[PDB]
């Protein structure tokens, strides 16, 4: 979560709203993105569509803090001779294989596409804690580290710039590779020691350059990394390695499995994700399946060479995705299916027992009415106001219509109308006014999801 | 002095909250346009709650009038608070018929029960009608708070409470042609 | 014990209560409580309940210090636009199997559920004495070491904050490994 | 302005970078630049711009006490030829 502040009786001239980051991916654009000469070139801008570097991406919760509030400007009280100042609480997190015991990464702060507003190192051997795999840095028992907040220079954001965060709502996360030393074992006394003559920065180019990396987000929705020892003809030694099959790799690399003679996932079948190469891994791959006279890679599957610097992209097919390779949001179909469950109606909230899967390409939803006859009364109307699914720790997300309607439940003067409560995908989610003043849902693409009678609740 | 042509806006609160005593609403918005029958006396008509509507615009023509009495009957009171979103629509349609050219008497129904930003901005949305050559009138329903209605309309008098001896009816008619000749 | 008093005659316009600590283990909740999607992942926010960290737990004398005192606040003269500055006598101590032998933790002193009121982490080889096995740091038969009190920034506490301790009297204390 | 080290060669660097010098004409040095040495672990591998083209390229004097000086006699000449150049140590 973000703090936005008018730089220094101020208790309410502030808005603080949460967020939700997500390692990225980004790939590269459609084919007609004006790209300097400098692009076809060896090397040179030839970024393969996406390469070494991890950044992540949060998104500012547009929904509402307060009553009617509007416009951020308004809210705080800045004006084009003032400056803003920005703080947050984040929280490094290690999504690899290996741990870091000390010297944290250097992460710079984006905002656009290249306006930084800030760089964020803490203090290097200052920390003992461990970065382990699938932990958070700051213990998620513990309290979040906050930016610029325990600093003798802020982060400085003059209107123009906080005028942009409001347009997008939306800032990028960089950050570097440099990781403290690494922890290596020591036959002798059977002890695990951190050697100062072996940093990932010498020992970890090697993995990126004698390797292949696939990119699959079975676990969750969350792009995870995995690199699989390859192999390449050029290099004689590096030909000393297994012969690597894309199936094999899925195996061990993440842990498809064989069940009944289908290459699935905890449950989903390797045909429910889509294969995405890089300019030279689809070639690499397209000449295997050439001298292998087939059509459908699903087959061929455990028949495909992996070659170092080989890359792949293995992300599940039923939703959509964004230009950095996010869980945006799927098909009406798998939506409503998702909401077929129902535990309690109620004239205060709907409580179910929505996929995770799913929720997670959700924005808000959109109580309304529908008169016996067809009328469209709609209750939050307002792009800010579809924050209102919650979620019991029990795993079941609970909707309110109270929320946005004076505290107060919901008002049946003829109970034979049809409470309408749509979903609507984040892909689809607006955040901001239109061209005039439109705080409305009326130019949405909501989706039904439920649809009961008066008498069909309470 | 004194003046014949008065323009009547009818701002109502269609919020949950005073989603039980809507009918008193209407019947204040119908026993004034019952009484008010001057070719000269255009009434408007607007309900607020997550937002405003413009029910019925600015005009003399029982035609449409009526027909807004039929569409404000059949209304159902839900959605929040936002007063000040109502009371806007209303300055839009006065500053778009001369601003201080126009002696306008803005009638706004509501509990008062306003919440967070709604009261900084109604209260000061509310003084933006009286900067355009108008009148603010407060009839609340239910418990409502006297205290923002005050900081809402022009005085504790423009205050009148739709329940009582036509208190409201009175009070109000008979201030509104103190103005009349 | 901890001893709160009006940021600097002033002599009872301070309060003294003693107070009860505890190690603790805090588990989830029931079952209702909002928590962001990021829990049913994998290691996101699963903290199983509970897991490694040290975090103690402390409860102010709610009980009588003078006569027919009343509301910290009148006691001491704490009004919108002061600071009070708070003091405390603590004592590390070892619960484990194995001893310390320099360095102590690095222990932050939380108010509420985020509001940090400091954090203490005396100075690192400047001690030689041992943190053995059930034995409280400060030899129970010495001097407890004593917050901010022997410094230049002292532990700053506003009138909504000195409110809220009030509210609970009860402050949390976090210590690292 | 935003510059981008890159290698040409054969072989890796892996950490201090060149201290590079932009010159402006024949002779007059407008400033040397030569980012801090350690600082970065990155690595400027071969046919592969430094500040890898899928990040944030690296800007001259906005990151530093003392900018560019240019007087409007020398602010003519990059008018006149509208080129500037680099030279790099090893
Ligand atoms: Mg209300």
């Amino acid at each position: 979560n973000i703090i936005l502040s008018k730089n220094e009786d101020s208790q309410t001239r502030t808005i603080s709203k949460n967020t939700s980051t997500s390692r990225t991916h980004t790939s590269e654009v459609h084919g007609n993105a004006e790209v300097h000469a400098s692009f076809f070139d060896i090397g040179g801008s030839v970024s393969a569509g996406f390469s070494n570097s991890n950044s992540s991406t949060v998104a500012i919760d547009h929904s509402l803090s307060l009553a009617g509030e509007r416009t951020w400007a308004e809210t705080m009280g800045l004006n084009t001779a003032d400056t803003a100042r920005l703080n947050a609480n984040i929280r490094y997190v290690n999504t690899g294989t290996a741990p870091i015991y000390n010297v944290l990464p250097t992460t710079s702060l984006v905002l656009g596409k290249n306006q930084t507003l800030a760089t964020i190192k803490a203090k290097e051997n200052q920390l003992s804690q461990i970065l382990a795999p699938n932990n958070y840095y700051p213990s998620k028992n513990l309290a979040p580290i906050a930016l610029n907040a325990q600093s003798s220079t802020p982060i400085t954001m003059n209107y123009n710039q906080f005028l942009e965060l409001e347009k997008t709502k939306q800032l990028r996360l960089d950050t570097d590779q440099v990781y403290g030393n690494i922890a290596t074992y020591n036959f002798e006394n059977g002890r695990v020691r951190v050697d100062t003559g072996s940093n990932w920065s010498e020992v970890l180019p090697q993995i990126q350059e004698t390797t292949a990396r696939i990119i699959f987000n079975g676990k969750d929705l969350n792009l995870v990394e995995r690199r699989i020892a390859a192999v390449n003809p050029s290099d004689p030694l590096e030909t000393t390695k297994p012969d690597m099959t894309l199936k094999e790799a899925l195996k061990i690399a993440f842990g498809f499995n064989e069940p009944n003679g289908n290459l699935q996932y905890q449950g989903k079948d390797i045909t429910e994700f889509d294969f995405n190469f890089d300019q030279q891994t689809s070639q690499n791959i397209k000449n295997q399946l050439a001298e292998l006279n087939a059509t459908n890679i699903y087959t061929v599957l455990d028949k495909i060479k992996l070659n170092a610097k080989m890359n792949i992209l293995i992300r599940d097919k039923r939703f959509h995705y964004d230009r950095n390779n996010i869980a945006v949001g799927a098909d009406e179909s798998v939506v409503k299916e998702a909401h077929r469950e129902v535990i309690n109606s109620s004239t205060e909230g709907l409580l179910l027992n929505i996929d995770k899967d799913i929720r997670k390409i959700l924005s808000g939803y959109i109580v309304e009415i529908e008169d016996t006859e067809g009328l469209k009364e709609v209750i939050n109307d307002r792009y800010d106001m579809l924050n209102i699914s919650s979620l019991r720790q029990d795993g079941k997300t609970f909707i309110d219509f109270k929320k946005y309607n004076d505290k107060l439940p919901l008002y049946i003067s003829n109970p034979n109308y049809k409470v309408n409560v749509y979903a609507v995908t984040k892909e689809n989610t607006i955040i901001n006014p239109s061209e005039n003043g439109d705080t409305s849902t009326n130019g949405i693409k909501k989706i039904l999801i439920f649809s009961k009678k008066g008498y069909e609740i309470g | 002095s004194c003046r014949r042509a008065f323009d009547l806006y009818f701002v109502l609160d269609k919020s949950g909250s005073v989603a039980n005593n809507w009918i008193e609403i209407y019947n204040f918005v119908q026993q004034l346009a019952e009484r008010f029958v001057s070719p000269e006396m255009r009434l408007s008509f607007i309900v607020f709650s997550s937002q405003a509507t413009i029910i019925l615009p600015l005009t003399g023509d029982r035609g449409k009038i009526s027909k807004g009495l039929e569409d404000l009957k059949r209304v159902s009171p839900v959605g929040e608070t936002y007063i000040h979103e109502g009371l806007k629509l209303a300055n839009e349609q006065i500053q778009k018929a001369g601003g201080l050219k126009t002696s306008s008497i803005i009638i706004a129904l509501t509990d008062g029960k306003l919440d967070g930003l709604v009261p900084s901005y109604a209260e000061k949305e509310a003084k933006i009608s009286r900067s355009l050559g108008a009148s603010v009138y407060c009839v609340g329903v239910l418990d409502f708070e006297q205290a923002q209605l005050e900081r809402i309309a022009d005085s504790k008098e423009q205050v009148f409470p739709v329940k009582g001896g036509f208190q409201a009816l009175k009070g109000i008619i008979n201030s509104i042609l103190a103005q009349s000749c």
